[PDB]
């Protein structure tokens, strides 16, 4: 079998420059062309860069013309993709691609053994730890049936961070929502359990928080009011 | 430089059923345009290449065809793997490759309605001079929902920021969440908070509230 | 300035069948999608089903699904709800009901003065 | 009805298991007295006038073949033979007009009509020639219909058309033949009123079902066919042509535009419509004729990475060198590309024509038949008390158009001029 892989990823500051390294494992990259295709995040594809070292044949979309650059040597069997001044969009996943020339049936194929790609980050604000917030039901807020008892956590740096409902306890309709970019270049996420009754089983619950680039455990208490 | 449209952009399909989704090129392509499917999290892989033939080590309830420009990749049979997302892609010369839009395909399932639950601001919040109020849609279907943000009819717009979880493992609902952060000075501005409600599977608007 | 009348109606039975209808007036659906509505004592305004525009979909709701079946008239711009199987605590008038926006966010504003279908 | 033949018993022949009208003895008057009568005094003309011209048009027309010693040939050939039938078939009317009505069919020594083959060779005569040769006829078109769609759809040539025809020319007289006999041997021969003619089916419905119910539809059936799938064909490879046709043509003419503007970006704008329409032709082609679309395909692709690096006129010289790889194979398959479907369509849409016109009398003379027998069925059982002629002059008349098709199909005033310079001596 023929293998991509792609190395380079994670975060840089914004005007700064980066390689993507695209190692191909089995064939040789002289009879194939390599090229790069981006995943900004919550949208569809949208395409780079190619090189195909037959004859060198390097073009770049018109979004990267004049920031990106290339190269491909055949006896590392490898490519390498140089940003630089990274806008703020520019933040992606990035993927390797191959494709065969023309004629037959390998250019007939379009990219078809792609590398699972890697992310990259325009990140402007220094990492750090987040601030957690109870969300506590109302007193009025349905005194029966279910309760919704929630976590807030907010301004915090770089993407990951986890939390744990009582350090595993509980799964009766945990949610946790995907973080959203913060205007202020951090971020905050919202996690809600829906837990039914009984004065929510008057148990001080407690959100575990984790977030390793600040290597922080914020173990908060929830109670309604 | 060539324009790809993709139409059927979110749809609702039960397990089993069949499904098309058709693609446009702004130009004339001759017969040279594919289809991938991307699963959430991975690599995409390919389906159908050269319009209507299929790779090798696919399953065979896909199938492609053209008729002049316009292009369609049609499923029989709705297998229970194949809930992703499918990308239509031309090629034609190496640096004129172009994507579609993606269509997501979805589980069917009988509708519900939001359940609302509107959270204050903490008793912690208020101390660092920022309060947040948060508004969660429990539990319904489908995706579209509107939520409102009204100080005392003051109709926020700017503040606001919303965000779904995906699709439930489960019973396959979703759960919204909308959030307004504030200042302290404009936070206790007005004394009522309520946020205003309406979907598809509701008659009227739910509003949630709470005085300040 | 639209206003929307649906027909049929009439005092059925333990098990029958109807086909109900909502025929647009004064303007056109193909923008918009179009809701039926139900209205029974106990209960009222509750979902029954809904049809889109472009051939995307229907959804119902759980007691109504499989039982009842939408089909859409763009060119007479009528609306048909095929009722089977209709068990007797389905006694509720019926309501024609629409989006004034495209986007689906349910934004409902006009009724129509029901069909009193009542199961005995 | 009483002047329907309620003679007296004579005991035999027939005179106790006819069981016409549901009775032992009441049956048919030699004409037709019951449903136009006296018209026949018209008819006794009527299907004259046609008749002689039917003879000549074709009279001429297979000795005009015998002038030629088989010049057309193989995808013409059943014309000669179909043409060859309506002879001896307007010949039966020929004797019956120069015998009459009252002596051919009519009974002589029992005042009835002529039923079952008779011993004095008489009836036996005009039904042999107008059966075997009218349903030899309809074969020998349905074989043409073949031969139409062997020529459209295979397109095999001349010699594959005579390969096969060698055995179905000698296998298509084989059915009538066969039908022919059975009836002989079934003797459901019988006399027909205002006619004088000599077929079947006047006996009853199940003799007409059993030998002109059937064959003529199925005859026709797996005619249309072969006909229908020939023409869409026809139309197939016309589309076909006209599309690669439009694919040259916005080859030639963008390249054309290429050689005659200039800047850097109209030149990829316009290469790239190049690209597709030369990937667009090469999808329909051979194997030299493919592989030059292959390496004009390949010489785009030389020629447009310089106009993506900034090289205008380098891209132009690119451009230029197609023309000979455009000339010395992409012109010379589409010439004969075209001559090919041009050769096909001047003439096999004038053969094919033929089959077209013959196809309505046909199911004109069935639909006839199927309106007879519900008449026959109306007016067999009506006897004793209670408490459209032109219908039928037309089947006699439509069964004998065919033939005067075969006096204008060969008017052809260069042969007719070498028929006379052959014959003046």
């Amino acid at each position: 079998e023929v293998q991509l892989v792609e190395s380079g990823g994670g975060l840089v500051q914004p005007g700064g420059s980066l390689r993507l390294s695209c190692a191909a494992s089995g064939f040789n990259v002289v009879d194939f062309s390599l090229h790069w295709v981006r995943q900004a995040p919550g949208k569809g594809l949208e395409w780079v860069a190619y090189i195909s070292s037959s004859s060198g044949s390097t073009s770049y979309a018109d979004s990267v013309k004049g920031r990106f650059t290339i190269s491909a040597d055949t006896s590392k069997n490898t490519a390498y993709l140089q940003m630089n001044s990274l806008r703020a969009e520019d933040t992606a996943v990035y993927y390797c691609a191959r494709w065969g020339y023309w004629p037959g049936e390998p250019w007939w194929k379009a990219f078809d053994y792609w590398g699972q790609g890697t992310l990259v980050t325009v990140s402007s604000a220094s990492t750090k730890g987040p601030s957690v917030f109870p969300l506590a039901p109302s007193s009025k807020s349905t005194s029966g049936g279910t309760a919704a008892l929630g976590c807030l956590v907010k301004d915090y740096f770089p993407e990951p961070v986890t939390v744990s409902w009582n350090s595993g306890a509980l799964t009766s309709g945990v949610h946790t929502f995907p973080a959203v970019l913060q205007s202020s270049g951090l971020y905050s996420l919202s996690s809600v359990v829906t837990v039914p009754s009984s004065s929510l089983g008057t148990q001080t619950y407690i959100c575990n928080v984790n977030h390793k680039p600040s290597n922080t455990k914020v173990d908060k208490k929830v109670e309604p009011k | 430089d060539i324009q790809m449209t993709q139409s059927p952009s979110s749809l609702s399909a039960s397990v089993g059923d069949r499904v098309t989704i058709t693609c446009r090129a702004s130009q004339s392509v001759s017969s040279a345009v594919a289809w991938y499917q991307q699963k959430p999290g991975k690599a995409p892989k390919l389906l159908i290449y050269s319009a209507s033939s299929l790779y090798s080590g696919v399953p065979s309830r896909f199938s492609g065809s053209r008729s002049g420009t316009d292009f369609t990749l049609t499923i029989s049979s709705l297998q229970p793997e194949d809930f992703a997302t499918y990308y239509c892609q031309q090629y034609l010369y190496y640096s004129l490759v172009t994507f579609g839009q993606g269509t997501k395909v979805e589980i069917k399932r009988t509708v519900a309605a939001p359940s609302v639950f509107i959270f204050p601001p903490s008793d912690s919040q208020l101390k660092s001079g920022t309060a947040s109020v948060v508004c969660l849609l429990n539990n319904f279907y489908p995706r579209e929902a509107k939520v409102q943000w009204k100080v005392d009819n003051a109709l926020q717009s700017g503040n606001s920021q919303e965000s779904v979880t995906e699709q439930d493992s489960k019973d396959s609902t979703y759960s919204l969440s909308s959030t307004l952060t504030l200042s302290k000075a404009d936070y206790e501005k007005h004394k009522v908070y309520a946020c205003e409600v309406t979907h598809q599977g509701l008659s009227s608007p739910v509003t949630k509230s709470f005085n300040r | 300035q639209v206003q929307l009348q649906e027909s049929g109606g009439g005092l059925v039975q333990p098990g029958g069948s109807l086909r109900l209808s909502c025929a647009a007036s004064g303007r056109t659906i193909s923008r918009y999608a179009m809701s039926w509505f139900r209205q029974a004592p106990g209960k009222e305004r509750e979902f029954v089903a809904v049809a889109r525009r472009s051939g995307d979909g229907a959804f119902y709701a759980d007691s109504v699904q499989g039982r009842f079946t939408v089909s859409r008239d763009d060119a007479k711009n009528t609306v048909y709800l095929q009722m089977n199987s209709l068990k007797p605590e389905d006694t509720a008038v019926y309501y024609c009901a629409i989006d004034s926006d495209t986007f689906y966010s349910g934004s409902y504003d006009y009724w129509g003065q029901g069909t009193q279908v009542t199961v005995s | 009805r009483e002047p329907f033949v309620p003679i007296l018993k004579e005991s035999h022949p027939l005179y106790n298991k006819v069981r016409t009208g549901q009775v032992p003895n009441c049956a048919v008057p030699c004409y037709q007295p019951s449903f136009s009568a006296d018209e026949r005094t018209f008819a006794t003309f009527w299907i004259g006038l046609w008749s002689v011209l039917c003879f000549i048009s074709t009279s001429t027309t297979v000795a005009t073949f015998l002038i030629d010693m088989e010049r057309f040939r193989y995808p013409e050939r059943p014309i000669i033979f179909l043409s060859a039938c309506y002879l001896c078939v307007s010949l039966g009317f020929l004797v019956r007009l120069v015998v009459g009505h009252a002596s051919v069919a009519c009974s002589r020594e029992h005042n009835h009509i002529h039923y079952e083959t008779t011993g004095p060779a008489l009836c036996t005569i005009v039904f042999l020639l107008v059966y075997f040769f009218g349903m030899a006829s309809s074969i020998w078109w349905v074989i043409l219909s073949l031969t139409w769609f062997l020529a459209a759809g295979m397109k095999w040539g001349n010699e594959a058309i005579a390969g096969y025809a060698q055995y179905f020319h000698l296998a298509a007289w084989l059915i009538p033949s066969v039908k022919s006999i059975t009836a002989l041997a079934l003797s459901s021969v019988d006399g027909d009123p205002v006619a004088g003619i000599c077929y079947v089916g006047n006996q009853n419905l199940n003799s007409l079902r059993g030998f002109v119910l059937g064959p003529l539809v199925l005859y026709l059936l797996v005619g249309t066919l072969f006909l229908l799938a020939g023409f869409v064909s026809l139309f197939r490879a016309r589309r076909q042509l006209a599309d690669l046709e439009d694919n040259w043509e916005t080859l030639n003419d963008n390249l054309k535009v290429i050689e005659k503007a200039d800047n850097a970006a109209q030149v990829k704008d316009a290469l790239t419509k190049m690209r597709a329409a030369a990937l667009d032709a090469q999808k329909a082609t051979m194997k030299d004729f493919r592989h030059g679309f292959d390496i004009l395909v390949g010489q785009i692709d030389d020629a447009l990475k310089l106009a993506n690096e900034g090289k205008v006129k380098e891209a132009q010289a690119a451009a230029e060198q197609l023309k000979t790889t455009r000339n010395a194979y992409i012109q010379k398959y589409l010439e004969r590309a075209r001559s090919t479907l041009d050769k096909l369509e001047k003439l096999m849409i004038r053969i094919g024509i033929f089959t077209l016109l013959y196809t309505v009398p046909a199911s004109i003379v069935v639909a006839c038949y199927l309106y007879e027998q519900h008449y026959r069925e109306s007016w067999e059982a009506a006897l004793t008390c209670a408490c459209e002629y032109w219908v039928l002059m037309l089947k006699y008349f439509m069964c004998l158009v065919v033939g005067i098709t075969s006096g204008v199909w060969i008017w052809s005033g260069k042969t007719v001029e070498s028929w006379r310079r052959f014959t003046s001596r």
